[PDB]
């Protein structure tokens, strides 16, 4: 019909191209896990292992836009790369123009009104991926920001993207209870990765190689990815516990 | 088909081809028909000219581009004069700038990037005229095909037009023959005239309709017509 | 149908929207004039039939664009004063530039390059209403009557009428009236124009409008009690 | 007939007139009835407003009554988005001719290039036409008081007294036969409060949901002085008529 | 979409197909291009006695040397006029010289041939499809007398003898026989006559036909009313001996 | 066939009044309850916000802005809707005033302007309005205290008491049957409080609940002393712990 | 083929020929024609030229088809299967009849861009009749049958009823004096009187037609 | 569905009909395949000669950037050299500002950024080819096949077009014959089996053998063509292999 091919509002106020646009995110089948630590943030992305024709060193879910600064997408590949270019050129004149780096809640407010833009353009499509904002802040600190390809972004305790995000939500909430916060222990940055990774394996209940993930970490005044080694040694020490 | 699918140029097909585009080459089918060939040292075009009725003249469907090149157009009118333009303004553009005369393969990529912008921009009619252009450069003599999608191909020799198949057959026999013959352009002139006649249907035999171009490393590109060419006939 | 584009020719030759056009046309208010050897003569209706309306802040329908030529019309109001705004300008742009006064035949090109030219704009609507324009030219006292259609074209008339029952004034200008030998008199052209009117006014007079114009820049323009009085001496010849 | 292009102003209709002009119509009988009369001492302009609500506050506000200038006081109806843009606009153009000429713009200077905006929509571009209902309310030294209305064609029409909005051959046949030659201003008074009253569905006739301007020559030093009244000299004027 | 989609495409542009049936409703005229001259002429097409003939003209003058005629929409047709003198006193502006009949009807085609408003190496001007019949005659130092139809379809063709409008397939059965390349200047005067009083649809007259001639003496050269009215009486003459 | 869903953007809707304004108000509809209560001495808006999932942080999501520090507003609707306006709805305050009176803007200017966005965005084609129904609370010297119902179609009125979002027609009845215009700001807060609790039952703190006030200045919250003619900001936003203590003593 | 309403156009002209010719008044409802099953269509129609095939002292008269008039596409929308055989059968009927023009088929429907090209057959029907707006000297025709008895005062003539008429084509100038002479029962008069005149038409004028026809759009 | 009638829009699927009938609009194409070794990568295409009357190396569609890129798509012949083309002033430009070549990744954020961008324009159709580029970079060797609908990576292989099946088996079957990967010269015999193998669909027709690479030990980082000796031992080394 053509009420369902126009971006304008629809009859019940439910936007058939907005549900397409969450639609297309679980196309992939990637779970990805983002939490909060104390003075660190580290976030891992299930990592999918095509045949031996594929670099699995190019093939990447995480996207770096500067240091400190990450961004996970999960959805449509097209629209996924684009969108990473667009939030690097708003890093890049933001620390120009006003002289400042330029935080997750900022940096997820430009893509969120962003898509309001191409919204409004009839020749353009608004961009239908996640965009999953990590840094560590230095006022607030570790912070999440997570913009819906609608455009909805905030902060979050710990958050997900997947089927089993709800499954995901309810180990992590429990577990922030008993604790009575929502920053992980063990301040230094390199444990860190050894709780999220563990409370990753709980929530999905499958455990993964060093090729089936891929670990995001954004430390002060740095950011790195580590490779196919840092992630193999990352899982040596979550087996002893 | 109707609608559907392929009812725009944006408009893809399940099968992933565009069929608006060989709606434009049905209009190639029925209209002028041309042969040509080349050889290393000489190339040749024959080129059938259309008329309206008894009264109406003959057109030529040869025009000149280049001193050492040249084409001709058989398809929709309008498309075929703003490439002629365009390929006008190409080799003043290399003369002054390069101050080359345009290479036969660099036409070929020019003309193929100039059909193509206006096909993949919404709105629009892409250009439906074919167009055979020969050329002596450093490189040689060459030939190339001009679909109306905007494919180039380089052959020795091919025919468009009503009953292209009669010139393509004798081609193919003939292919051995014509591509020996060197510093002879009476021979080349004279196989181009018995590959035309086996695909017309002896509509109108007259001298008139048939226009003969041949360009070498010696003479360069020339259109003859009435007695000039009525010596091969 | 075709009555959704423009540029669409249609396999009968015409536009519907044109035809449409017309339609207004057929139901708009009735012009007549007629011109003479050394005058011109422009009658209108203006209906007055209206309750609680001020004539004298009432804008005329016939509009005043040279000193010799005048502009009259029938169809939308709202449609033709742009239509003479745009004659306006150019009527004041001919003196600004030609430094002569207003010609009749340069007016008209113009006015039909207006409809022309908006015609041939993309997503601009053309106008419907047909303006009779009217004049002496330049230096000449010979009368030229033009026309405009929503066709795009012009034409010239000794005597033509629009509006509402166009067909049947126009038969009384063909039959009553002489292109061989037209009337010479003031009087016998405006008494002859109000009996064309009398027929879509059936008997009234602040519905009749006529503007006279006269060699060497001279606009007259007929009382409501000298428009009655052409209508008390026709009224004689039919009680007669 | 069957198939109706309702989407571009320059597509023409089978009868010749644009639906969306007679669509708009109907617009304008949803809102209030908006009732201008002319006088000669002056322009009485009386409303009553569409808002039922008490939790509104309508004494604060006017939806129909707005000035342009000292010499000119409209009251728009139809679609407010629509309005605040004409108003806005007619508020520069007006000002422009006191920039060029340093002088007030007469009535049917200012009516008359306005009414050719809204046609500019529909003449040329893909844009909408506003439909709206004036009352041009104003005096100068050519023609003297003027009173127009604005139709959704985007035209003009001389009016003594007229009625728009909801009602608007009701109210216009009552006064046709109360019409005065002379239009007394205090008869101008009587004769628009008796005629909102059997109009409005209220037979109070509350004051707070009226609009009440008046144009008045009999001032100081014999200058037009334009005063919108309180809501609470609303209900005075009431009393004295014999309303409540 | 009505035309531009319920169509069932053979390769074909029904935009500029649905105009031919309109320049067969414009007026006929009929024209003979000789080595002494070229005799044209149209119809007026005269509904009401009250209709200027003199007032209205349906041929222009683009040069001296090179008349016009026009059959189809006036509105149409004033584009192209005024493209068509603008690439004559262009050709009088930079070389100073009368420009061929051949090389002024490709320079007047060139805005027939283009439509739409936007475009990559060339401009536009018109910003809708139109379409006019336009035969462009006349005489120059190269090719001698020639005629030119100007189609805005396709590329224009050289005719030595070309009708136009309504009349136009009937008169060029005739054209195939009665033309002859020894027919002088008077011949074709009586010529024309004979195949327009029969093509039109009125009656034989002074204001409803008016005929002119391009020669390179007299250039371009309208037939008045009493000299048309003499050519009248020479075919009437002519015919009642037959 | 049916209606295209026009704003008016290229055509006028033949019904007589727009169908996708209502289509907008559903939207307006969608929207969380937002009421406000204009008094006397001071106007007070309440809002709640949406819980979502329980790990997302109550205080990134702020449906209580700052344009100026004498003018407050609220909104429901769609997130990103509210936030391309107010973006543009600032720079227009500033260019058109800010830039030219050099002060700060008052209550009939600011609203005005917010409305001619929404215009622009029913008159140009191709843009969809923004969905969202703003409800803005200022002080200024001229007028006073104002409360204005911004609606998408671009119409403003003033209101004592108002809603907007789902309770819009349920809550306008409970602001009417608690309250009334001769009632003060102190007591209106409470009227506020337990009218918006009718809404959601599930959690009534200050986490999902945003509660603002505009009243008298306040020296904390301007920054800098010493002058005494610049007045202090009149809008001061309740921290989600003192929105407690009127619970508490609700 | 005849244009107009019930009673005036479609009625008025279809009896007033058979008078002057003294033919037999023979009406058909076109919604007979087609009995909703299959084969009646050509069999009623062969009947109808059957009963006027032997003497032939009648005329066929057919009037308000809305029916086998418009077969559109297929059963529905108006249409039926049934009737685009049916109307093949009477073309042949009317090409088989063959007369000097005694007997004549008369049919009146609202638009005939719906009927079959075969049954229209060019030649065969050269007759179109739009329905017109008559003028002024129509309604001094039908006044002047209902004037001959009801007395009219000697104030008012033919000239001062014909002033005021308004899209009314001798249906309703009966209908309107039926007003005028209840009026005069009001006032007990056997005679209308100038008086009742005026009274009498501005009930009748006024409050009927909603829509107006105006030329305030300017 | 009229999906497919408006450029642009999200289906039902989450991927546009359009784009989808690009995806698969790439296997009615010639066959074009590659090898990415440790010190270079080497191209192979495939093309379908039409008549005897095609002369060689004229209608090679081996694609050229700066020196160190060779390029190579399968699908419409004018749709893919528009593409070359843009790419070819975006390797210009980048060393215009930057005074030096452009690295292979650097390259795919380029015509990524204009293939992708052009999905998502209406006005502007999507392309229906597959390029693949590679060569020596400053970085070392890289490969990127870039999709008709906008997704690349880095691939140690490159297979599409119509016996995309079939060459896909035989370039995984490249662990097994060496574990650190054939030489450059040895890449070049076993890119040339993997056409005949997928020439067997296309066996109604002949064809004409094309081969180029860029590596860092022969051509010293430079795109060149294979031809003398080294053009006819790869053909004669399959022929006695599909014996």
């Amino acid at each position: 019909g053509y009420d369902r091919h126009i971006t304008i509002f629809s009859p019940e106020g439910r936007l058939y191209q907005v549900e397409y646009a969450f639609k297309a995110t679980n196309q992939t089948n990637i779970n990805s896990l983002a939490v909060r630590g104390k003075d660190c943030t580290v976030v891992i992305s299930q990592k999918k292992v095509p045949d031996k024709l594929l670099d699995p060193t190019t093939v990447s879910y995480i996207f770096c836009i500067s240091r400190t600064i990450g961004m996970v997408v999960n959805g449509p590949i097209p629209d996924a790369r684009n969108a990473a270019l667009r939030a690097k050129a708003e890093a890049a004149e933001f620390r120009y123009k006003y002289g400042y780096d330029m935080p997750c809640d900022v940096l997820a407010k430009r893509m969120a009104n962003l898509s309001q833009i191409y919204t409004q353009r009839a020749y353009m499509r608004p961009l239908g991926v996640i965009l999953t904002f990590v840094s560590v802040d230095e006022e607030l600190g570790p912070s999440i920001y997570k913009t819906d390809p609608a455009g909805y972004y905030v902060g979050y305790k710990a958050t997900a993207t997947g089927p089993k995000q709800q499954e995901i939500t309810t180990n992590l909430e429990n577990h922030f209870k008993k604790s009575k916060i929502d920053h992980i222990n063990e301040e230094s940055w390199e444990k860190v990765v050894e709780f999220a990774i563990t409370h990753m394996i709980d929530a999905l209940g499958t455990e993964f190689s060093k090729n089936d993930l891929e670990v995001g970490v954004a430390t002060k005044d740095k950011f790195f990815t580590l490779s196919a080694e840092n992630i193999e040694e990352r899982l040596v020490a979550i087996a002893e516990q | 088909f109707r609608n559907n699918y392929d009812g725009d140029t944006v408009t893809f097909s399940p099968t992933g081809r565009l069929f608006q585009v060989e709606y434009a080459l049905e209009a190639i089918k029925q209209g002028s028909v041309t042969v040509g060939l080349r050889s290393n040292t000489h190339a040749v075009l024959v080129a059938l000219k259309r008329n309206a009725d008894e009264l109406s003249s003959y057109q030529k469907k040869i025009i000149k581009c280049d001193e050492h090149m040249g084409l001709s157009l058989a398809g929709l009118a309008p498309d075929a004069r703003v490439l002629s333009n365009y390929l006008r303004q190409q080799c003043n553009y290399s003369s002054l700038v390069f101050n080359r005369k345009l290479a036969v393969e660099r036409a070929g990529h020019l003309l193929c990037d100039k059909a193509q912008k206006n096909t993949q921009s919404y709105g629009g009619r892409p250009y439906g005229v074919g167009l055979l252009i020969i050329g002596y450069d450093k490189s040689g003599a060459h030939l190339l095909e001009f679909q109306p999608s905007g494919n180039v191909t380089e052959l020795y020799g091919t025919a468009i037009g009503a009953r292209s198949q009669g010139a393509k057959t004798y081609l193919e026999r003939t292919l051995d023959t014509f591509i020996k013959i060197d510093g002879n352009p009476d021979e080349l002139i004279k196989a181009g005239v018995e590959a035309i006649s086996q695909s017309l249907r002896d509509e109108s035999l007259t001298v008139d309709n048939l226009s003969i171009a041949i360009v070498g490393k010696d003479t360069p590109f020339t259109i003859y017509d009435g007695e000039a060419v009525a010596k091969y006939i | 149908g075709y009555d959704r584009a423009l540029s669409i020719f249609s396999p009968d030759g015409h536009i519907f929207q044109v035809e449409y056009a017309l339609e207004a046309v057929k139901r708009g208010t009735c012009a007549v004039g007629v011109k003479g050897k050394n005058c011109v003569v422009l009658g209108c209706e203006r209906r007055s039939t209206l309750k609680l309306q001020d004539t004298r802040i009432t804008p005329s329908k016939v509009s005043k664009i040279d000193s010799h030529v005048v502009l009259s019309f029938s169809g939308l109001n709202a449609d033709s004063r742009i239509l003479i705004e745009k004659a306006r300008v150019e009527a004041q742009s001919h003196r600004l530039t030609l430094e002569d006064p207003v010609t009749v035949e340069y007016l008209t090109r113009y006015v039909a390059g207006v409809q022309q030219r908006y015609t041939q704009s993309g997503g601009v609507r053309p106008f419907g209403v047909s303006t009779l324009i009217a004049g002496f030219d330049p230096r000449d006292d010979e009368p030229k009557l033009y026309q405009t259609e929503p066709s795009g074209i012009y034409s010239s008339w000794s005597a033509q009428t629009i509006g509402r029952n166009s067909k049947t004034v126009r038969e009384f200008l063909e039959k009553n009236y002489d292109r061989k030998e037209p009337p010479a008199t003031v009087e016998e052209c405006v008494k002859l124009t109000v009996r064309s009117l009398l027929e879509v006014v059936q008997t009234g007079a602040k519905n009749i409008e006529i503007t006279v114009v006269k060699p060497d820049s001279d606009i007259v323009a007929l009382s409501s009690e000298e428009i009655n009085q052409y209508v008390t001496q026709i009224e004689q010849e039919k009680q007669e | 007939g069957s198939r109706r292009y309702d989407s571009r102003t320059t597509i023409f209709s089978p009868e010749g007139r644009l639906y969306q002009v007679e669509y708009a119509l109907e617009s304008i009988s949803h809102a209030g009835t908006a009732i201008g009369i002319m006088a000669s001492d002056g322009i009485v302009l009386a409303a009553e407003r569409k808002v039922t609500s008490t939790l509104l506050e309508q004494d604060t506000s006017t939806e129909k009554l707005y000035k342009l200038n000292d010499k000119i006081a409209v009251a728009v109806a139809g679609l407010t988005a629509d309005a605040e843009i004409l108003i806005n606009t007619a508020r520069i153009h007006a000002q422009n001719y006191l920039k060029t000429y340093n002088e007030d713009i007469p009535v049917e200077i200012l009516v008359r290039r306005l009414s050719d905006i809204k046609q500019g929509y529909t003449q040329h571009g893909g844009l909408r036409p506003f439909g709206v209902s004036f009352i041009y309310a104003g005096y100068d030294d050519r023609y003297g008081y003027q009173l127009y209305t604005s139709n959704p064609s985007g035209n003009y029409t001389g009016w003594k007294a007229i009625s728009v909005g909801a009602n608007t051959s009701a109210a216009q046949t009552l006064l046709q036969m109360d019409y005065k030659d002379d239009m007394k201003v205090d008869d101008a008074i009587e004769l628009a409060l008796k005629t909102l009253s059997k109009t409005t569905d209220s037979s109070a006739l509350t004051y707070d949901r009226l609009e009440f301007a008046t144009i008045r020559k009999g001032a100081n030093d014999g200058e037009v002085y334009q005063k919108i009244f309180k809501p609470q000299e609303i209900k005075d004027i009431l009393v004295k008529t014999g309303i409540t | 979409d009505r035309g531009v989609s319920t169509f069932s495409p053979e390769g074909r542009l029904f935009q500029v197909e649905y105009s031919l049936e309109a320049i067969k409703l414009g007026s006929t005229a009929i024209g003979i291009a000789t080595k002494e001259g070229v005799v044209l002429g149209v119809e007026k097409r005269a509904t009401s006695p009250l209709l200027e003939s003199d007032s209205i003209e349906k041929i222009v003058e683009i040069d001296r040397h090179i008349g016009c005629a026009m059959s189809g929409l006036t509105a149409d047709a004033r584009s192209m006029i005024e493209h068509a003198r603008t690439a004559a006193v262009t050709h009088n502006l930079y070389y100073d010289e009368d420009i061929n009949v051949e090389s002024l009807t490709q320079s007047v085609c060139d805005l027939a041939l283009r439509f739409g408003e936007g475009a990559s190496g060339e401009e536009r001007l018109m910003s809708r499809p139109f379409g006019v019949a336009l035969l462009i005659a006349g005489h120059d130092a190269d090719d001698g007398y020639q005629l030119f139809h100007a189609e805005p379809s396709g590329t224009f063709y050289r005719y030595n003898a070309k009708a136009i409008g309504s009349g136009s397939e009937g008169a060029q059965a005739e054209l195939l026989n009665e033309w002859h390349s020894s027919l002088t200047l008077k011949e074709a005067e009586l010529l024309v006559l004979k195949i327009l009083k029969q093509v039109m649809e009125e009656k034989l007259d002074e204001n409803n036909a008016q005929l002119s001639c391009i020669t390179k003496q007299d250039g371009f050269k309208i037939y008045d009313n009493e000299k048309t009215a003499e050519l009248i009486k020479e075919l009437k003459e002519k015919e009642a001996a037959e | 066939m049916t209606d295209r869903y026009s704003f008016s953007l290229t055509t006028f809707s033949p019904s007589g009044k727009l169908g996708q304004i209502d289509y907008a108000l559903t939207a307006v509809k969608q929207g969380v309850t937002s009421l406000g209560i204009k008094a006397t001495n001071g106007v007070v808006i309440a809002t709640e916000k949406k819980s979502s999932s329980p790990l997302a942080m109550s205080e990134t999501l702020s449906k209580v802005s700052l344009l100026t520090p004498d003018i407050g507003a609220v909104y429901s609707g769609m997130g990103p809707d509210y936030r391309v306006l107010v973006d543009k709805s600032r720079k227009v305050a500033h260019t058109s005033y800010k830039r030219i009176y050099g002060e700060y803007p008052p209550t009939k200017l600011l609203v005005s302007e917010v409305a001619k966005i929404m215009q622009e965005a029913t008159q140009s084609g191709g843009v969809r309005p923004f969905g969202v129904s703003l409800l803005i609370a200022g002080h200024d010297e001229f007028n006073g205290f104002s409360l204005y119902q911004v609606d998408p179609s671009g119409s403003y009125f003033p209101w004592k008491a108002t809603a907007i979002g789902k309770g819009s027609v349920a809550a306008k009845t409970f602001l009417e049957k608690r309250w009334n215009d001769e009632l003060e700001l102190e007591d209106a807060i409470h009227i506020a409080l337990l009218t918006l609790k009718e809404s959601v039952e599930g959690e009534f703190n200050g986490d999902t609940i945003e509660l603002a006030i505009i009243g008298d200045e306040n020296p904390d919250l301007l920054g800098y002393t010493g002058i005494p003619t610049d007045k202090g900001p009149r809008f001061r936003k309740l921290t989600s712990q003192e929105i407690n203590d009127r619970l508490e003593a609700l | 083929i005849l244009y107009g309403a019930p009673g005036t156009g479609k009625t008025l002209l279809a009896k007033a020929v058979a008078n002057q010719t003294s033919a037999t008044f023979l009406r058909i409802v076109g919604s007979e024609l087609i009995q909703k099953y299959l084969g009646d269509g050509p069999r009623l129609c062969r009947q109808i030229f059957k009963v006027a095939g032997e003497n032939a002292p009648s005329i066929v008269f057919i009037d308000e088809i809305d029916a086998i008039g418009t077969k559109r596409y297929d059963s529905n929308s108006g249409g039926e299967r049934e009737i685009q055989r049916t109307m093949l059968e009477l073309l042949n009927q009317l090409d088989g009849f063959d007369d000097r023009g005694d007997v004549k088929v008369i049919m009146a429907t609202n638009k005939i861009e719906t009927l079959d090209p075969a049954l229209i057959r060019p030649g065969r029907i050269d007759r179109k009749i739009l329905f017109e707006n008559p003028d002024l000297s129509t309604k001094k025709k039908i006044l002047g049958i209902h004037t001959s008895k009801m007395n009219l005062s000697e104030d008012v003539n033919l000239e001062t009823l014909v002033t005021t008429k308004d899209d009314l084509s001798g249906a309703d100038i009966q209908a309107m004096c039926t007003e005028a002479g209840l009026l005069a029962l009001r006032e007990r008069r056997m005679q209308v009187t100038a008086e009742d005149f005026k009274q009498a038409k501005e009930r009748v004028m006024k409050n009927k037609v909603e829509e107006n026809l105006e030329g305030l759009y300017l | 569905t009229g999906y497919d009638l408006s450029n642009s829009v999200f289906s039902p699927d989450g991927r546009n009909f359009q784009v989808e009938y690009a995806v698969k609009a790439v296997e009615n194409g010639t066959t074009s395949i590659g090898i990415k070794c440790n010190d270079g990568v080497v191209f192979a295409v495939e093309k379908l000669i039409t008549s005897k009357l095609l002369v060689p190396q004229k209608n090679v569609k081996i694609q050229v950037v700066d020196r160190h890129i060779g390029c190579v798509y399968s699908g419409l012949i004018p749709d893919g050299r528009h593409l070359v083309n843009r790419g070819r002033e975006e390797a210009a430009s980048f060393k215009k500002l930057y005074k030096t070549p452009i690295p292979i990744p650097a390259f795919a954020d380029r015509l990524g950024q204009y293939v992708q961008a052009h999905t998502l324009y209406n006005s502007v159709r999507p392309f229906g080819v597959s390029t693949i580029f590679g060569g020596v970079d400053k970085n070392g060797a890289h490969l990127y096949m870039l999709e008709p609908s906008g997704s690349y990576w880095g691939y140690k292989g490159a297979a599409t077009g119509k016996g995309r099946q079939s060459a896909k088996a035989e370039l995984e079957k490249l662990v097994d014959h060496h574990p650190e990967g054939l030489s450059a010269r040895e890449a070049v015999k076993q890119a040339a089996k993997i056409i005949y193998l997928a020439h067997e669909d296309n066996k109604e027709k002949d064809f004409e053998l094309e081969i180029s690479w860029c590596s860092l030990s022969e051509t010293n980082g430079l795109h060149k063509f294979v031809k003398g000796d080294l053009l006819q031992e790869a053909i004669d080394f399959a022929q006695k292999e599909i014996n």
